[PDB]
Order: structure tokens, then sequence, then C-alpha cells
């Protein structure tokens, strides 16, 4: 429909809308009126999406600022099905304006996602993809060609057809995704990563991961084509403190050691072949640093560095090289002793916990390197790399990791710490030490996304508390609001198990896991819940081994063997491919009603991203509270870290995170207000934690709910099962769970 | 060998006693029990075959690196920036001069690391030191 | 005894309904009792077979809404997701049984 | 091919056995006609490869497979593997032209 917002004309691609959704619009462009950061949990099921992509496409095009959108998601899958809403909302507003408008809108991903030479496609790794596309495509390989044509090296096609054509003349005008680009640009032969990396700065609208906005070794190049006055949505936002901390941290092994010491060998013996050949390459870039030109003056912007830049760009130190690396062969004497440094404090028999100040200190009094050299090892090794011309990269992937880990400790010496432990898995016999540099404030690499970008707006389906954010991460919000679905039937039936059929209270804790009685409670659940669930069936655990052991022992009983007569067993390979597989394979047998039970973490893959509507739902079965493995010395120091500065409980943190990777399952499930599941949790533990839900599942969960056993919970989903497989009634629902036009203008001058 | 002490002819398996007793003038796998009979009685050449530089007893040290040369490479830095310690304020914050600085002394711990001019850089460092 | 299988059943219906003339209309009503079915291949191409054989199929289900059953409905009833029906007691499914009569 | 795990205690028989590396390659075989590239809805392959040089800390032993005292893997991955396998191939032999 078309209706509108104060001054604001906004163009829903459905007939019909949901109140919700119209609450969810007015509070954004409140929001976007003040310019301010906020946080909106608006529920799953309803619309979020296309709400956002409706509301904010309407406030680019009518309002004269013409403000860009950045749209950053948690996975890849939700980038092309955000994709898929904008094309239909943009079809829509061709189809009602009459004419398709200068719009321009790309999904941002890997080279791995988005490369179409048929020989570097079969990779399993994105890191020997990207080594390939850039031996291919650095532009030393387009100038040694055109000097000697008889040369061995060989261009990408897909690459080269883009220097023909223009930067705007690459795709025609709208919305590409994934599917449509790579359709496309197969169609032209062209590269689509160059075409989506060469238009960030042309889209009126682009949307990628969140990892293309934190974490500094990608952020970098994406962040400077876009406007710092453009609008900034997060979707999914629940868990973007994780990639935070997977934005700042870095893990040492001993064999990662080894081949940083081989790689240095082999290092020291390219510089001495090329000092032997020819030292003007070396000495044009010898007197470049001592000029003080950084990598971005001597690296084109064609080409990318060999180690990308670990930390942020305002972090990074503007003054030239110390002149301790500035001579190739000091460099590489420099990194040689860092490296046997780092060897020598991994040989430990206990776990090592110092921040890295302490590290710098024994390090300048062991080994004689201070700080200043360490902040510019990555620039420097890069250089170096780029000065010598290695045709091989891939001996000298290991010095990237040192690289990473110099440059992160030097800059950073407050809110990170330096973990060394002599057991990587304390089930192995030999010592495996390893070493782990992990960002414990998660406020760090979200702080320049703040301070650049004024409106942020952050929404998850199910974010809750929604003032524990602003304290995790430092921002403030303008206002922060929960909305409840407003429906005709209790569209979604939760219920609390603290106690199996015999009444033996059920626990997901790591200890009890080999305990029979407890297991014999969750396999009689599961085989239940197959029996009385038509269409399919998800279940979701705590961590992959839980789920590993319970399920080999449950074929070893043969529970695994009555759940077969009635659905097909899918379960999360670690392997992400065949686990694509088994999703589509589950995929396939709820719609052909073989039925379907799939097995997967509630941490896992499966977990982020992918949903479960319809007949892809319609249980979610989860085996106890997904809480983190609380022995993980990485935990208690982040754990720590947050009771010493935002003053929040270590076990109110523990709770608040496996309550919300409960609540993004259960949140997984709805599509639509006709989509219904049963939200079933098998945990003694989660009875006191009806209030950390999110509001709207708060609101369907009964308090008869929260202690029902097996049989009783079993008689419930049955019971709900019938009630909504008949037809509902429109007259009970035409204006209160979903409003046509009239209903809309009804309630608006109701407002006034 | 990194298990066995060839003047002794030790495997570290059987005679734990093999420890990584070091020598600033030519770093050698001599164990503890190896050093306590040869150089006890004064100082002596290197017991390795091929090397035959005199050392005392006194002057051995442990280790701390596992490669050889990162460690000569770190003792020769400690034997050359005991006398070269000019920092950024004893250039008064003259940063160009300091990098032109930090360039020589490392130059000539590398000059002194390889050898190739190790008389006149060693003249260079004595001339300093005195000063 | 034994787990239904909708696909046998539909294909013997369409070989029992092609020597029905034209003008007398092609019905099928399905009294499906379990949640899954196991069918020896691709039951949405013998759905597409029926939606191409005119053949309307009407299913009433004991136990919940089956998406398979439901999309059968629709498919053979023109976009009609009314021709799915489950019961709610004994009377239901005697009403039931009595609205498939009427024409 | 029952999915129970497999302990050398057992005898077996030594004349149906004699398959056994060849029911493996059967199963290489498999994946041969079960890989395939997939819708980017599902795509749960791009979704860790969306970036390429992410070097973060190390998921712990609960959410890794779980490995023996000398580190090798203890199998019980592979009947997950061999359940999915049964599954796909199940759904696949419906496509036919029945
Ligand atoms: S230029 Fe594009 S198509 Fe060619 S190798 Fe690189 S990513 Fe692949
Ligand atoms: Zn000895
Ligand atoms: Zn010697």
């Amino acid at each position: 429909m078309k209706f509108y917002i104060d001054d604001l004309p906004v163009l829903f691609p459905y007939p019909k809308i949901y109140p919700e959704q119209y609450n969810y619009m007015c509070d954004i462009k409140k929001t976007l009126d003040v310019g301010g950061n906020s946080i909106l949990e608006m529920p799953s099921g309803t619309g979020k999406t296309v709400s956002l992509l409706s509301l904010t496409i309407a406030y680019q095009m009518h309002y004269p600022e013409h403000r860009k959108i950045i749209y950053c998601s948690r996975t890849m899958s939700e980038i092309e099905k955000a994709l898929v809403e904008l094309e239909n909302l943009m079809d829509y507003r061709t189809k009602e304006l009459g004419y398709q408008e200068d719009f321009r809108g790309l999904g941002l991903t890997s080279r791995k996602n988005l490369c179409l030479h048929p020989e570097v496609s079969k990779e399993r790794k994105g890191t020997v993809v990207d080594e390939k596309c850039r031996r291919m495509t650095n532009g030393q390989a387009k100038r040694k060609l055109e000097e000697d044509p008889e040369a061995n090296v060989e261009l990408c096609e897909y690459h080269e057809n883009l220097y023909n054509i223009e930067v705007e003349d690459y795709l025609p005008k709208g919305v590409f995704s994934f599917e449509k680009l790579l359709k496309y640009c197969e169609e032209k032969t062209l590269c689509p990563y160059f075409i989506v990396r060469r238009m960030i700065s042309l889209c009126n609208i682009i949307i990628y991961s969140y990892h293309y906005l934190l974490d500094p070794k990608i952020a970098e190049r994406v962040s400077n084509e876009v406007s710092k006055d453009s609008i900034v949505i997060f979707d999914e936002a629940h868990n973007i403190d994780n990639v935070c901390i997977e934005s700042l941290s870095l893990d040492l092994t001993t064999d990662a050691l080894r081949r940083a010491t081989r790689g240095a060998n082999a290092l020291d013996e390219r510089i001495s072949e090329v000092r032997k050949v020819d030292s003007q390459k070396l000495q044009d870039e010898y007197e470049k640093l001592v000029q003080g030109l950084h990598s971005a003056d001597i690296l084109t912007d064609q080409e990318e560095p060999f180690v990308e830049t670990p930390v942020l760009p305002q972090d990074l130190l503007t003054e030239a090289i110390p002149g301790n690396i500035r001579r190739a062969e000091h460099f590489v004497s420099f990194l040689k002793r860092l490296i046997e440094y780092l060897k020598t404090r991994m040989k430990v028999l206990h776990v090592i916990s110092e921040t890295p100040k302490s590290f710098l200190q024994h390090l300048k009094q062991l080994t004689f390197i201070e700080r200043k050299p360490l902040r510019f090892c990555s620039e420097r090794l890069s250089l170096l790399v780029r000065t010598l011309e290695v045709t091989e990269v891939e001996d000298f992937t290991a010095l990237k990791d040192i690289a990473t880990f110099a440059t992160l400790i030097s800059t950073y010496e407050e809110g990170f710490l330096l973990i060394i432990e002599p057991y990587e898995i304390e089930n192995a016999a030999v010592p495996n030490p390893i070493m782990r540099f992990t960002c414990l404030d998660a406020s760090i690499a979200i702080k320049p996304v703040f301070e650049r970008f004024s409106s942020v707006i952050i929404t998850s389906g199910t974010i809750s508390p929604l003032d524990m954010y602003p304290r995790m991460l430092n921002f403030k919000t303008v206002l922060q609001k929960s909305y409840a679905m407003t429906l005709a039937k209790k569209s979604f039936l939760p219920m609390i198990i603290t106690k199996g059929s015999d009444q033996v209270a059920i626990s997901s804790r790591f200890e009890i896991r080999n305990d029979p009685s407890i297991v014999r409670n969750y396999g009689s659940m599961l085989v239940e819940f197959a029996k009385i669930t038509p269409d399919g069936m998800v279940v979701f655990f705590p961590s992959y081994l839980y789920m590993e052991s319970i399920v080999s022992m449950w074929q070893t009983m043969g529970i695994l063997d009555e759940v077969w007569k009635h659905k097909l067993i899918l379960v999360e390979t670690p392997d992400a491919q065949e686990t694509s597989l088994a999703l589509e394979t589950y995929r396939k047998a709820c719609s052909n009603g073989r039925g379907a039970i799939l097995l997967s973490v509630a941490r896992g893959k499966v977990s982020e991203g992918i949903d479960f509507d319809h007949q892809y739902g319609r249980t979610v079965l989860m085996i106890g509270i997904p809480f983190q493995y609380t022995e993980s010395r990485i935990l208690k120091a982040r754990l720590e870290f947050m009771r010493e500065n935002y003053r929040i409980r270590e076990n109110d943190f523990l709770s608040f995170d496996a309550m919300r990777h409960a609540a993004q399952c259960l949140g997984r499930v709805l599509r639509g207000k006709d989509d219904y599941g049963v939200m079933v949790l098998a945990d003694r533990r989660f009875s006191r934690k009806r209030s950390q839900l999110p509001k709207w599942i708060a609101q369907g969960l009964s308090d008869a709910d929260l202690n029902l056993s097996t049989d009783m919970a079993i008689s419930n989903t049955k019971q709900f099962l019938r009630t909504m497989a008949q037809p509902t009634d429109p007259k009970d629902q035409e204006g209160v769970s979903v409003w046509s036009y009239e209903d809309l203008i009804k309630h608006q001058n109701s407002r006034k | 060998n990194k298990d066995m002490c060839p003047i002794c002819k030790t495997d570290r398996y059987l005679s734990p006693d093999v420890k990584f007793l070091v020598n600033p003038e030519c770093y050698h796998r001599i164990c503890e029990s190896c050093v306590d009979r040869i150089f006890s009685l004064g100082p002596a050449q290197c017991p390795y075959k091929g090397c035959d530089k005199i050392l005392r007893k006194n002057k051995f040290k442990t280790q701390i690196f596992d490669d050889v040369e990162v460690e000569k490479e770190v003792d020769i830095r400690k034997r050359v920036f005991n006398v070269f310690n000019k920092t950024i304020d004893d250039f008064n914050g003259d940063l160009v001069e300091y990098n032109k600085y930090l360039e020589e002394v490392e130059d000539i711990i590398y000059k002194l690391d390889h050898g190739i001019d190790v008389a006149k850089t060693e003249e260079k460092l004595r001339t300093y030191e005195e000063l | 005894k034994g787990n239904p299988s909708l696909q046998n059943a539909l294909e013997m219906a369409r070989g029992l309904l092609l020597p029905v003339p034209a003008h007398c209309t092609r019905e099928v009503l399905i009294v499906f009792g379990s949640l899954s079915t196991t069918d020896p291949g691709d039951i949405h191409q013998t759905i597409d077979s029926l939606v191409s054989e005119k053949i309307r199929v009407k299913v009433l289900g004991l136990s919940a809404q089956v998406a398979i059953c439901k999309e059968l409905c629709k498919a053979t009833n023109y976009g009609d997701e009314s021709f799915y029906k489950i019961l709610l007691d004994e009377t239901h499914l005697k009403e039931l049984f009595n609205e498939a009569v009427t024409p | 091919l029952r999915g129970e795990k497999i302990m050398q205690n057992d005898r077996g028989d030594v004349i149906i056995d004699r398959y056994l590396t060849l029911d493996q390659e059967f199963d290489r075989k498999d994946d041969d006609m079960l890989l395939h590239p997939v819708k980017k809805i599902i795509d749960l392959d791009g979704n860790i490869q969306d970036d390429p040089v992410v070097r973060g800390n190390r998921p712990d032993f609960t959410m890794q497979p779980g490995v023996d005292i000398n580190g090798n893997s203890d199998g019980t991955v592979d009947i997950l593997k061999g359940m999915n396998r049964l599954s796909e191939k199940m759904i696949m032999a419906l496509k036919n032209e029945y």
C-alpha cells in the first residue's frame, strides 16, 4: 500500500500491514528525525526486514538530504534475504510509480562467494582464493604481461573486462541479489566482487556483514567509500559483541610458530637472493621509508597489502618507520627474534594471564624489542613482501599471524589480555600449548562505528534485555522499546520442561552428560515429539560435543531407531558444505511430507541466519540452556572484565548470553502471523529465566507452563496442533492482528 | 644434536643431567657435566671438532632462544646496546636523526653478527665506549 | 498396519479416474490419519499430473495439518486452502463427513 | 551401515569385511552425486567464508568434534555423516522418472 507517516510517504509492498510494523516505522522515523542511536526489538515472524527497507528507502528518496543506507547483518544468507526483500520492495515501487528511479543496491561479501573464474572456484578456503585473485590481479602481472607477452603469467578475464567499461556502466540501475548478480556477471563475463567493491560509493543502499564494519582487516577499505552521514541499520545484532571479540583476537599454536620460523628462513633466503640480483628494488623502498612514506603511499589503489591491518585506522601511528625495521635484513632479524621470543614464551607448564604492557616490558628486557617497531610490523612486512615480488605467498602465510600479533599487542594495552595455556585440549596426552590474545572490551571495535555515524538502528528479532547492550557497548540510545505482537489467537505456545515423564529433573550440564536417566527422558521426549509433529522438527543443543555424545549413545541404545520410523535424521556436521546438504535435504523432506528431524547446535552455524518457517519449523526442541564452557580462560577473563568495569555479574552475563542464544533459536521458527511452531525448553534452569526471555515470547509463556513434565507438554502440543489445524476466522483478525489501508487510516485518525 | 651432547655422547633420556650450557664466544651443545670436567681445571679450547676458540668456565650461561643464530644476535645486541643507549630525549625530540642512529646501530649489530666488517666496527665500538 | 503412501494412492486414483468422461467431475477424498508419508517417488510430479488432469482432492486429516496435504489441496483446488479440513472432536468428524456429500 | 560405532574387539566376518574399504569408496562416490551448489538462502558454506581473513579465538573442545587420547577422531562424527548420507540417499531416490 501507500500511506503517510507525518510528511513521509511510505510505499509498503504488501496490501496489508501489521500494526507492529507501523509502530516500528513510526519509531524509526522519530529516531531518524532525532538522528541518534536506538535499539528496537522488532519481534520475529512479523516483517522486521521489509518494514526497515520500505521506511528507509522512503526516507532516502523523499527527503532532500538523500542519506545513504548501510545494512549490516550477521550472515551472508541474511544479506541475500535482505537483498531479495529489497528487490521485491523496489519492484513494487517501480510498479506503483510507473518508472524505475535512479537506484543502486548491492550486497558485499568475500571473493569466495563472488568468484566466476573456472580455475580458482573449487578451493575450499577463502584465503587461497584471495591470494590467487591477487596474484592474477595485482597489476604486477598485467605490466609483466605487457612487457613480456610470452610470459607464463595469466590474467583473469572477468577482471580485465571491467577495464573496458566505466564504473557506473558495470550494472544497470536497481538491486542485484547474489544469485542475480552472479547470473548477470556470468552472462557478461565480469567479476562480481570487483563490481561490488567499486560501487560502494555509488550505491544508495549497501548490505554486508558485521565483519565488513567491525573487523579492521576488511573494514578499512569499505568504511572509506561510505558516507559519514549515512543511515546505519544493524539487523540481528544481538550477538554483535562476539563479532567485536572476533574482530580483535588471535590464537597462535606451536605449529604456527614452526611455520613462522620456516617462513622467516624462506624470507631471509629470498632477501639474500634479491640483494644479490638487484638492490635497487630494495634501495628505492629504503629511501621511501626514509622519506616517511607509509604503506598507502607505496601501494597503489588496485593492489592490496599482503598483511591486512589488524588495528583500528585511528590507532595507527602517523609517524615514519623507527628505522630498526627499515632495512630489510634488519626487519627479517627483528621478526625472527620476535618469533623466537614467542616460542620461548610458549614453553610454560601453567596458564599465564598477562597484560600487553607486561608482555612488552618482558619482551624489551629479554629481546630488546620496543613497542614502536612492533606497531609498524604488519605494514613493514607487507611492504617487504611487495618489494620482494614473491611468486609464492603460501610459505609466508604464518608470518601474517606473527605480524597481526605484533601489531595488535603493541597498539592495544587497555581492555586486552594475553592468555598462555600449556594445554589447548585437556584430553590430549601430549601437551599442546596455545597463546590467545583476546579482546575483552567489545566496545572497542564498535566505538568508531558510533563515532563516525550519528544514527545507528540496532535491531534483532530477540534482542533482550534492551538495557544490557548500551552498557556492554559504549553507546547511548535515544529510545529503546520492545514490541509485543497483537495476536487474535496465541500464535506460538512456549513451555518450560523442568522434569521428565518420570518426574526426574533434566539438565544439560557438561559433567552430567553421561547420566542414564536424563538421557532417557531426553530420548523419550524426542521420540514422543517426533510421533506428534506433523511436518518437521529442529532440535538445538548447547554444544557440538554434547550433541555428539548424546546422539551416539542414543544410537547405542536404539532411541534413534524409533525416530527413523517417523522422520529422517539430519545432523549438523562441522563441515559447512555437508551441513548445507543436510539443511537442504531437511527442507526437501519437510515439503514432501516425509518428515525430518534436524539436530543442530544452538550456538552453531545453523543457529544463526537460517530460518525454519511453516513446515520447516513446527517444533524447536531445546535440549538445555546453551551455556558456554565456563572453565575456559577467555570467558572467565571477559567476565572479570565486565564485572570490574561495567559492574555486570558473571552469572548474570552468562545467563544473558545463554538465554539470548536460546531466544534467537526460538525466534528462527516464525515468519508471518499465520506461521506457528511450539517452543519447548527441556531444562530445569529455564524456569527461573522467564524474565530474561524477550517480551513477545514472555507474553506467550503462561505461568502454568513454567514447570511442565514430558507428558503434559506432549498433551499441550497435541492440543495446540489440533487447535490451529482449524481455519481461523477473518472477522476475529480483520483489524486487530493485521491491518488493511482503511484500518491503518482509521488508527491514524484515532491516534490524533 | 638437539637431544644428545656429543662431547660426552649422552642422550637426554638415560642421562637427564645434560643442560643447555652455551658459550657467548662460540655457541655449542655442551652439557654441565662436560663443563665441570674440562673447564674446572682452567681455560681451554672448544671441545667441539672444527672449533678451537679459548673459553672460560665462568662465562658460561644458558640459552633462552631455540635458534642459535637468534641467541647470538640478541647477545651481540646486548653487547652493543650497553653503550649505545641514546633515546628520543637524548636527541631532544629529533625524530629523523633518531632513525638514522637506529639504522646505524642496527647496521653495526648486523656487521658484528655476520663478521663482514668486524674489525672496523669493533674499533668504532671501542672508540665509542671510551666516550 | 504399515506406513502410508500418499503418492501410491494418488497414482491409483489417477489410474481410476482416467476413463472418467469430461462431463463427470473427478474428485478424490483422502481420509489421512498419519502425520508423515513414505513415497516411492516425487509426490510433486504426481500433484502436477493431478492438476493437469483436473482432479480435485479434498483431504480430511486426523492429527494435525500436514504440509504436503495442504499443498496438494491448494494445487488441486485452484488455490483454495479451505479444502484441507481437520477435525476437533467426534461430532466435528461427523460434520466433516457430511460436508463432503455436497457437490 | 546401521550407524553403530566400530570397535576392534569384534571379530566381524572376514568374507564380508573385505568390502569395508570399498564401501568407504562407495561413500566417497555417494558425495560424488550428493555435493552440488545450493541457493544463497541456505548457503552455510558462504556464511563462514564471508570473512576470509578472520583469525579470532579458536573455539573450545565443546564446539569441536571429540578426539582420542592420541588426538585422532573417535569416529562418532562418522556415524553422523552416515545417517545424513542415508537421509540424502533416501531423498535423492525420490528424484527419478517415477
Ligand atoms: S577477479 Fe573476480 S573472477 Fe577473477 S579470480 Fe578474482 S574474484 Fe575470481
Ligand atoms: Zn656433555
Ligand atoms: Zn666452539
